[PDB]
RNA sequence: CUAAGAAAUUCACGGCGGGCUUGAUGUCCGCGUCUACCUGGUUCACUGCCGUAUAGGCAG
């Protein structure tokens, strides 16, 4: 029993991009023909504050480039004048069958996965990771920056049958915390939906709406486009902003990131906070990749250990593997 | 190319996150390869199910719209990327490229089965658009439902019976609610027809497809050349190279069971169109047939005119 | 312990993009439905007042150039002839945890620099860096030339928790010096708000409003935007003003330029003036840069010798270094 | 069973100083609009009367 050479797990929990509109709190109800938010230019006059070196540096370049103002031209988001309120929208599907790959070379390998993964089901559910992402969608993790430094954040879920609403939850971001998964019975019920929709019992699909006091005319943070710098013609602009018909936006797989963050279960340290799954799970701001393939803890590794010669982890490993099943991706040779 | 007897039609469709490269030298909006591959995988989802037959596909188009960038001025375009995960050791990886678009389509079906006699429209259409509602339809996401679910309800009409002013009524029923789209076929025999004309110096077929979709600008002893048409280059199938093979030889297949050949692309020409200039909407519909003793692959609407 | 090659501070004490708005003094406290100052465009015929090389200035070559057009368009911005007051309305909020970066390589380096602000903390609180930007929040510097020639200059400052009003200053710009920091009982209780906010002891939201006589029908000063003049037909307008939906308004980093004023420690001169906080701390106007890297009282030659070497500098030379913390920008290499 | 399957771009910034756009002027001449009509929509499936429970002398 050799692994397969070809692998791919289609992803579940897929989410949509995120949109922007401000107005006012207290007219929180009607958040309905509330105006985007727009994305426009400015010009920014700077000065050259970056490091500079010692090795080929005439004094008369470092001096002549020191002294004199740098011109550029940026994009920002900024709310109306006369509105405090942060409004982003986004939908979630959640689809269910986590075990079943969509390419697979070998017959036995596939058939001993669906054994091992139909296995870890019976033997317990799908409640810790639902409970984990029921604890993401509470709190306001995929508002990245624009959470930090604000005076109430409110998250409103609803649950869409038909063109209805089933049951509707409205929570507190900040009460809920950043790093401590907490119970709750609300967040049991939603971690019951989402359990209930990762199993294949039914179809789920959610619509989260979140609500941030933030200031009049403050900034707010849509996602960053790539300029692809190839040598030549840098350009006169800089910093441009994602967006959707004449709204800004966040993408689609920066708002997956933020519902993953599950792993608490580093070799290194537990104290720094849960950050997302990932094999070989790295964080790429940090510079730092945690769960080296030198240990056995590598989703790599455990996997192998796991289908093929059936020494199966401890119990949080197990989450761990089957997030990485959930999460999706080319895997294989 | 067997004429269905109904038309099951998805309003609505919007695809986030779609391929725009779909070719090596085509840019644009996506391959019908992906519209036709969409229908056989609701072939092997729904249809052995509920007794029916889906074989081909109508695209609609209403929205298109790619995550392009052109700065400096220049009349090029680039893309606009994402970002991958760090490397196997922990640095930075490389960046291969990747197309995007933001699409809005409505697709014609087709269907030959018996499950009219033994199930009504409404279950029918309800069924294929709730296991449509969790596909991906070329390479990106379907969106869900939303406040727009309002043109979400389907239609299916029964084309061969009934009298013609029945046809020719509710025929313009389907097409005042594909009304702001445009709709797309091929047309290989223009092309055929400017080998013709061009014939004079060189028949060559690939530098037709570099000198049909131009603005030709004529100087006087300047006159730019008129369009017939609103013409482009679409891929229309492949041309396999090598000799087939048995399933257990080729190392890194997808399935150790089914044959392989190594095949390319071919170029054609398509066409977008008004809805209303067609005849009749079932011969809009995109088959694709072949013949596996050469490598000869298309696909095709074959008798529309 | 080498140095983290990725740095990057987010900023704090965050403004937004000032209103200018018109109306008459001694209805100065109705000032809510005053309609805002708009941007216009005039003609302008230039002359000829640039410097000559006289070797290829013949005498008549001047007439020659006098003959000929200097014809062209700017956007000017006026009071209305019956008002004489200018209303400049702008909120900043005060964010703290100043010593967190956003993103670095080592680990190391990052609990040894959090030793070290929190060292600094520790030893002493934010109580200067606070008096400071009390005083610049006191007087009007965020009025750049509007200030200059004005009969009374008035500043309100509302501190605001909830849809109401906690504490109200109002202060007077022109006792108020603009280069003697003169302590006060008022700008003590301001002082300690902003130092309670950039500590992490809670929520600071500021709105500040500005006062200004200059006089029935006379010209304001909106902050200028780029344009380019490359090669089109017909000319086109040599001096756009940045606006907002039908008001003229000032750039958020100008008044952000404005409030962090703070160094009056310069090698050089301390006779001219405290003038803003930069890494090579330099002026665009005057073409110098102070605060060489020659010398040792550059921020990255500070920051180096009190991380990694425990070289403590002298008192207000940290004040500069954690002044740049707060300022925020892309350190390392 | 879709050129199938997967993916965080991030951090910071002062555009600013000065100006004379001028001078002069004819919009002119002429003209056939005309024949015919039922608003009664319900300008509210109605507007005020013994019982706040469907029973009525109503101006209808």
């Amino acid at each position: 029993l050799s692994t397969a050479s070809v692998l791919a797990f289609e992803r579940k929990l897929d989410p949509s991009d995120a949109l922007m509109s401000a107005g006012a709190w207290a007219q929180r109800d009607a958040s309905q023909e509330w105006p985007a938010v727009t994305v426009r230019e400015k010009s920014v006059r700077g000065t050259i504050s970056n490091r500079l070196k010692t090795k080929d540096r005439d004094p008369a370049k470092l001096d002549a480039s020191i002294q004199s103002p740098n011109l550029q031209t940026v994009d920002v988001a900024n709310l109306p004048s006369d509105a405090d309120t942060l409004k982003v929208r986004f939908t979630l599907r959640v689809l269910g069958g986590a075990g079943t790959p969509s390419a697979c070379n070998d017959a036995a390998y596939r058939d001993k996965l669906l054994q091992t993964v139909a296995t870890y089901v019976n033997d317990q559910g799908f409640a810790e990771l639902a409970r984990r992402y029921a604890h993401n969608l509470a709190n306001a993790r995929f508002l990245w920056r624009n959470r930090v430094g604000a005076e109430a954040v409110e998250v409103r879920i609803n649950h869409i049958r038909q063109g209805e609403v089933a049951r509707a939850w409205r929570f507190d971001a900040l009460a809920i915390g950043l790093r401590d998964f907490k119970a709750d019975a609300e967040l049991d019920a939603l971690a019951e939906l989402i359990a209930s929709g990762l199993s294949g019992s039914g179809h789920v699909l959610l619509e989260v709406v979140a609500f941030a006091r933030i200031g009049d005319g403050q900034e707010v943070f849509p996602s960053q486009e790539l300029i692809l710098d190839k040598g030549d013609k840098k350009g006169q602009k800089s910093k441009t902003l994602y967006s959707v018909r004449d709204a800004a936006a966040i993408h689609s797989q920066k708002i997956g990131n933020a519902l993953r963050t599950i792993d608490t279960w580093y070799p290194d340290e537990d104290g720094l906070g849960p950050i997302a799954v990932e094999p070989y799970g790295s964080v790429t701001s940090q510079g730092k990749a945690y769960r080296q393939p030198k240990q056995k803890l590598d989703f790599y590794t455990l996997l192998d250990n796991w289908v093929l010669r059936d020494e199966a982890p401890a119990v949080e490993q197990q989450h761990y593997v089957i997030a990485n099943l959930i999460r999706g991706g080319v895997f294989g040779e | 190319v067997t004429d269905p007897e109904a038309l099951l039609l998805l309003p609505r469709l919007s695809i986030q996150n779609a391929n725009a490269i779909s070719s090596p030298l085509t840019w644009g909006f996506p391959s019908p390869g992906a519209f036709t591959g969409f229908v056989h995988a609701l072939q092997r989802r729904v249809g052995i199910s509920l007794d029916i037959e889906l074989d081909g596909v109508g695209i609609v188009c209403h929205r298109f719209e790619a995550q392009i960038s052109q700065p400096a001025g220049k009349r090029t375009k680039v893309f606009n990327l994402t970002r991958n995960p760090l490397n196997r050791d922990g640095s930075t990886a490389a960046i291969v490229e990747e197309g995007r678009a933001h699409l809005e389509v409505s697709l014609l079906l087709g269907v030959h089965g018996d499950g009219l006699d033994d199930h009504p429209a409404q279950e029918i259409a309800r069924q294929v658009q709730e296991q449509a509602g969790a596909m991906r339809l070329a390479g990106g996401s379907i969106l869900p439902w939303c406040n727009e679910r309002f043109p979400a309800p389907n239609a299916e009409l029964l084309m061969l019976g009934g009298s013609d002013e029945q046809r020719r009524k509710n025929q313009r029923r389907l097409t005042r609610r594909l009304l702001p789209g445009f709709a797309l076929v091929s047309r290989e025999a223009l092309l055929q027809q400017h080998l013709e004309t061009l014939r004079t110096t060189l028949p060559e077929a690939t530098t037709l497809d570099a000198l049909l979709d131009l603005c030709r600008i004529n100087f006087e002893p300047w006159q730019v050349r008129d369009k017939p048409g609103w013409l482009v280059p679409i891929p229309a199938g492949y041309n396999a190279l090598s000799p087939l093979y048995l399933p257990g030889e080729v190392r890194n297949a997808r399935d150790r069971e089914t044959p392989l050949r190594f095949v390319e692309n071919l170029f054609g020409l398509g066409e977008w169109l008004s809805p209303h200039r067609v005849a009749a909407l079932s011969d809009l519909l995109w088959y694709h047939h072949a013949e596996p003793d050469k490598g000869l692959y298309r696909w095709s609407t074959p008798r529309f005119v």
